[PDB]
RNA sequence: AUAGGUUUGGUCCUAGCCUUUCUAUUAGCUCUUAGUAAGAUUACACAUGCAAGCAUCCCCGUUCCAGUGAGUUCACCCUCUAAAUC
């Protein structure tokens, strides 16, 4: 169940050897030109398929972030780009999985990549602004009433009150009242 | 076209999917399609929730200050977000909708102590 | 929707459009915030209508403007 | 006044103590790759070449600026009592503009208080990221900057690429910028690779972390090991300059020392393991009894 | 190829695609190459390559054998090379193929 | 006053062109009319249908 | 461009015939005081002018 | 093989690789050019070599070329405000030409970069719009953020399924 | 200003059987985009002249107007360049038939 | 195109047709779930339901959205400038 034992155990060497996992797969097409994608999956339900690619026809080779040799098997050595499935052979299931693979790798650590030295984001590296330094407060922070009075409740005379029963009477609705300060 | 009559308009434009709403701040005519041509894409409104929740929104301010200027007529939902922002005074309709949720709350606590 | 040549429906030939409840103090209150909102979002305008006005007016003709439109011309000659 | 970092008499003698190995700085990397092409010279535009190359190694090996921590923001612009209780998630603020500097653009935050509170460095970053991207910085920190992680890759020796992504990631103003960096530099002072941070733009901040919180016998050790003498005198002097007040300071314009004398000056003054120090130094003088008997 | 044990080009043919030509002028091409060695030789100057992998750092590959020659070589401003229309369509844009980059097997 | 951010804008970009001027920012307002909710509007800028 | 000659006539003859025939105020705002309709327009007044 | 002497000339990459720009006031260019005699072969060989580049890089000024008339080849410049510049080729070269008109009525570096920054300021990364305009065309992409109901199905949050 | 799109035009004369007008054919250099070459393209001009100074094959500059006169006549002539035959060299400014100096230049 | 098959008793050249790749519509056979995109062949005829109201009377809007591909170089740039928003 745990990997990095078969890669470096005695039947990798005697059925592959230095050569790759996949540099033994043919796939079976109609001739010329292969179909630019593999096979979804090679195990359907719990039956392989009659040509297993060469993820799928070995239930030793698991797949993981911590399975480093296999994951620079699949990934090219002289370019920082991964193999493609016609190229490989694998399912895209397996692709998918092998690729997931990689990146975990990659930001875990445990695989080499090249990473391109970045030019400062700014040119000016002060930190006198405004938003990044303090305001002088406002006179209604330093006291507590609120910005724009406006915003208060404020009872009108009961004057232009009746004024406005006068207009809108008949479908007058229920009385005023002030808000509440403090929610539940 | 030619649009006889008309404004520009500061307002929201949808460009999500179903269950995923976002927003579109853009500078378009009032009698154009709300998913057309707009002269200037303003910014970005996403209402729905980060892993962190922040609800985003992003404004061009500089260039909302042009169209400003230039006579772009505001929508209320971009009122509301202005003033939610502080480039705007904060709406009245929705402190006002505050209030009441003010009375509302009041009353379910009168009606809820009533209760116990 | 419908264009100036549509027969009208039943429903809407009648229909009674009531009007909302009014209630007092926030109906006032609404206009006092209402006018005040409209007069300060008018000053924002205003401001921003002005710097937009400069703004083109210095672009034309400003002092920067005219400096690099003479040393076009000195170089050239 | 004391010299900081951005001076030129400190920034000439870093650039002496990093020194040009062009193999290393120009190297090739595992990138896509196109057919290369051919060029047809005399040794005169060899030289030429190389003297460009070398102009190109010091552009690459410009300096980062290495500045203090930044005071963590608290701003409240303004609290609005009359908003707090209607919404129930914040909202972040930004204005993206496009001729602003990114230190100098205005991002806010709305909380459910009321409050409108100008954004942390945290908030400020992530919301520049996303609106105005940069190549290689994920929103999200990375995983590699864990303890287990950065241990791993530390023992991969991978520590030039620690500070690059680290510097792609996070500003060099702030906390975890300045944490990588330093445990990275610890981790290198207790085991000690310096010459797989020579060539690199980070052997001057290297340096002066170490001059500054003073662990630099390695450095000794390392410098006159690989017979970087002239180096080891300079690097002797920033510290001179940089600690004044020291006894190997005073010691040292007492004594009107001048090279590995200052350094033996050093060594008898403050250096912690100081027997190795001039036991170092007097090999390297047996060996210059050697190579001088052969010359 | 696999015989020879070369691992990386790109080759097209056209015209008649004959094995028996084929063959012959594959390995007539191949015997007629000229190496950096005999080209450095030829024109007395240093061989050296500019990788874009590695940056402007100036590889030498090959050196003349024998004297250095002195006066550099003349800089023919609009060289007189015939180029191939289907390399200048591909470098522009215009090769519009369906067959071209085909993800295919390994080598 | 002038909103909150844009009261920030201005004082931010006063002290970074000199001068500190830590006067509170205010607009003139007595400019602006305030005509409610009655006034008549010109027939000829309306029209009969 | 082949001219519109007829459709630049039917705006014509339109356009003066709205000026001859224009309905006039006695006819536009009358009102069937008991039902509130207006005639020639058939729509009744909003709710706060019964 | 492509056709004629030298194929460089019709690559798009010589054509994008000339250096003049035109200033906005100049409209004409006419190159009257020597046919025959040792002093007029550098206004020959600008004509071959360089005016193509000129007219990819100005595409809207009239190139009139004019054969045998004169006896010494010059160039013309007939330019917006009324102006005829006049410059002899007569024992010159093409790069000399190039060189002088590039000189006397081309637009500088700083204005051709202050020209292409503008269009970089056209050029918005905080917009979300279409993959031909925009760099990204919704927030569905970017990390953190909920994903697109296509790729991540969402929670029973939604509509419906209430 | 003005509302013809060409401002300045240099052409040559073609006929002047029409009365103080002057038709004009201007020549400009059109990329064909395939073969990526300079190709010119010929438009005929109708040019206003009050002075019927222009004979055919002239060398003709010609201005733009602020409005158009006729259907056709947008521009109007600016200098005779090169009259047929009588061809003063600008360069020094001697007359010349072609090639060679019909006055001596060390006059 | 990394190309392949096919003229002949056989070879070489020129040549056409076809194969191998990808996408879309329809037909046959056969089909489990969840989410999301997209969804008359016909500018042929349409039953029926709805799609334009608002509003202190005036106005405004119904001249917009939404739809279709019949026709077809009325779409782009410059000059001038009338509605329209400030
Ligand atoms: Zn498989
Ligand atoms: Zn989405």
């Amino acid at each position: 169940d745990e990997p990095w034992k078969y890669l470096e155990s005695e039947e990798y060497q005697e059925r592959y050897g230095s050569r790759p996992v996949w540099a033994d797969y043919r796939r079976n097409h109609k001739g010329g030109v292969p179909p630019q994608r593999t096979r979804k999956t090679c195990i359907r339900r719990n039956k392989v398929v009659g040509n297993p690619c060469p993820i799928c026809r070995d239930h030793k080779l698991h797949v993981d972030f911590r399975n480093v040799k296999l994951l620079e098997q699949f990934v090219c050595a002289h370019t920082g780009i991964i193999f493609y499935a016609p190229y490989t052979g694998v399912c895209v299931k397996q692709h998918k999985r092998l690729t997931q693979a990689i990146q975990k790798a990659r930001d875990h650590g445990l695989l080499i990549y090249h990473i391109p030295q970045v030019e400062p984001r700014d040119l000016d590296f002060s930190t006198s602004h405004g938003a990044v330094s303090a305001t002088p407060p406002a006179p209604t922070l330093v006291s507590g009433d609120p910005w724009y009075p406006w915003y208060n409740w404020k009872q009108p005379p009961e004057r232009e009150l009746s004024r406005l029963r006068r207009l809108y009477q008949g479908h007058l609705q229920e009385e005023s009242g002030p808000p509440p300060e403090s929610m539940p | 076209k030619a649009y006889r009559g008309g404004h520009l308009t500061i307002r929201l434009a949808l460009g999500g999917c179903t269950n995923r709403p976002f927003y579109r701040i853009v500078a378009a005519h009032n009698k154009c399609p709300r998913d057309g041509r707009f002269v200037e894409q303003l910014g970005s409104y996403d209402p729905l929730p980060n892993s962190h929740g922040e609800k985003l929104v992003a404004l061009n301010l500089d260039r909302i200050r042009h169209w400003i200027g230039c006579g772009a007529h505001l929508s209320k939902p971009m009122e509301k977000l202005l003033g939610l922002a502080g480039f705007f005074p904060l709406h009245p309709m929705m402190i006002t909708n505050a209030e009441r949720l003010r009375r509302k709350r009041a009353r379910e606590v009168l009606l809820a102590s009533q209760k116990t | 929707r419908k264009t100036r040549h549509d027969p009208l429906a039943k429903s809407k030939i009648e229909r009674v459009n009531m009007p909302p409840a009014v209630d007092p103090a926030e109906f006032f209150v609404l206009m006092e915030r209402y006018q005040h909102y409209r007069q300060t979002v008018r000053a924002l305008r205003m401001e921003f209508v002005s710097e937009v006005q400069r703004k083109v007016h210095e672009a034309r003709a400003g002092v920067l403007a005219e400096r690099k439109a003479l040393k076009d011309a000195a170089e050239h000659r | 006044k004391k010299p900081t970092f951005m001076d030129e008499e400190v920034q000439s003698i870093l650039t002496k103590m990093t020194g040009l190995n062009l193999q290393k700085t120009f190297k090739p990397a595992i990138q896509e790759l196109k057919p290369p092409t051919y060029k047809l010279m005399t040794q005169a535009q060899l030289e030429e070449a190389t003297r460009q190359a070398v102009e190109a190694a010091k552009v690459r090996l410009k300096m980062p600026p290495v500045l203090e921590e930044r005071v963590p923001i608290n701003d409240v612009l303004a609290e609005d009592k009359i908003l707090e209780g209607t919404e129930t998630t914040k909202y972040v603020f930004t204005d993206i503009s496009y001729s602003i500097p990114h230190r100098e653009r205005f991002i806010v935050v709305r909380e459910p208080s009321g409050t409108l509170r100008k954004a942390s460095w945290e908030e400020r970053d992530r919301m520049i990221q996303v609106y105005f991207p940069k190549e290689g910085r994920k929103i999200l920190t990375p995983i590699i900057f864990k303890e287990e992680n950065l241990r791993t890759m530390y023992s991969q020796d991978r520590h030039v690429d620690v500070l690059n992504l680290c510097f792609a990631q996070f500003e060099p103003d702030s906390t975890e910028y300045i944490k990588v960096h330093h445990k990275t530099y610890e981790d290198i002072d207790k085991r000690g690779k310096y010459d797989l941070l020579r060539s690199t733009r980070y052997f001057g901040g290297m340096v002066w972390y170490f001059v500054n919180n003073k662990k630099i016998d390695g450095l000794l050790i390392d410098q006159i090991q690989r017979d970087l003498i002239d180096d080891a005198t300079n690097l002797v002097q920033l510290y001179h300059v940089l600690h004044p007040d020291g006894q190997s300071a005073q010691g040292a314009k007492d004594q009107a020392a001048e090279g590995i004398n200052l350094i033996k000056v050093f060594a008898k003054t403050e250096a912690q393991k100081g027997a190795y120090i001039e036991l170092t130094l007097q090999t390297y003088q047996e060996a210059l009894s050697r190579h001088s008997a052969a010359s | 190829c696999r015989l020879i044990g070369i691992k990386d080009m790109y080759a097209k043919v056209s015209g008649s695609i004959n094995m028996l030509s084929l063959t012959q002028g594959l390995f007539r091409g191949l015997s007629r190459q000229e190496t950096h060695q005999q080209l450095a030789d030829k024109k007395g100057l240093h061989v050296v390559e500019i990788r874009e992998e590695c940056g402007p750092l100036p590889i030498v590959v090959a050196s003349p054998r024998g004297p250095l020659r002195k006066d550099p070589e003349p800089e023919d401003e609009v060289p007189d090379v015939k180029l191939d229309w289907e390399d200048v369509k591909t470098a522009q844009g215009m090769k519009r193929s369906v067959w071209s980059n085909l993800k295919r097997a390994a080598t | 006053p002038y909103p909150p951010l844009l009261r920030a804008m201005i004082i931010a970009e006063r002290q970074k062109n000199g001068d500190t001027s830590t006067e509170e920012p205010m607009l003139n307002v007595q400019r602006i009319r305030m005509e409610p909710w009655d006034y008549p509007a010109k027939q000829e800028d309306k029209g009969r249908a | 461009v082949r001219p519109r000659l007829i459709a630049e006539l039917a705006r014509r003859v339109r356009a003066l015939r709205e000026q001859l025939n224009r309905p006039r105020d006695s006819q536009l705002y009358a009102v069937d005081y008991e039902t509130l309709t207006r005639p020639f327009s058939g729509r009744r007044l909003p709710v706060r002018a019964w | 093989p492509m056709k004629g002497r030298f194929p460089i000339r019709r690559t798009l990459q010589y054509l994008s690789q000339g250096n003049v720009v035109f200033k906005d006031s100049v409209k004409v260019m006419t190159v009257n050019y020597n046919t025959h005699g040792e002093l007029g072969e550098g206004a020959r060989k600008f004509v071959f070599f360089n005016i193509p580049q000129i007219q990819y890089k100005n595409p809207w000024v009239q190139i009139m070329m004019f054969k045998n008339m004169t006896p010494s080849p010059f160039l013309r410049f007939y330019l917006d405000s009324g102006e005829q510049v006049l410059v002899d080729v007569e024992t010159k070269s093409n790069k000399e030409i190039m060189e002088h008109i590039r000189k006397i009525l081309g637009k500088n570096e700083e204005t051709l970069r202050e020209e292409e920054e503008e269009k970089k300021q056209l050029s918005h990364p905080a917009n979300f719009g279409p993959r031909k305009y925009c760099l990204r065309e919704c927030i569905c992409e970017v990390e953190g953020q909920v994903p697109c109901p296509s790729l991540v199905p969402l929670p029973k949050e939604m509509r419906g399924k209430y | 200003r003005s509302s013809v799109h060409a401002r300045w035009i240099v052409g040559k004369v073609i006929g002047t059987k029409m009365q103080k007008t002057a038709k004009v054919r201007v020549t400009r250099l059109v990329l064909d985009p395939y073969l990526l070459k300079y190709f010119n393209k010929r438009k005929t001009y109708f040019a206003h002249d009050a002075l019927q100074q222009c004979t055919v094959g002239d060398i003709v500059l010609l201005r733009a107007l602020p409005v158009p006169r006729a259907k056709h006549v947008k521009h109007e002539l600016a200098e005779i360049v090169f009259k047929v035959g009588k061809v003063i060299d600008p360069v020094t400014g001697k007359p010349c038939a072609g090639t060679t100096y019909l006055e001596s230049p060390l006059s």
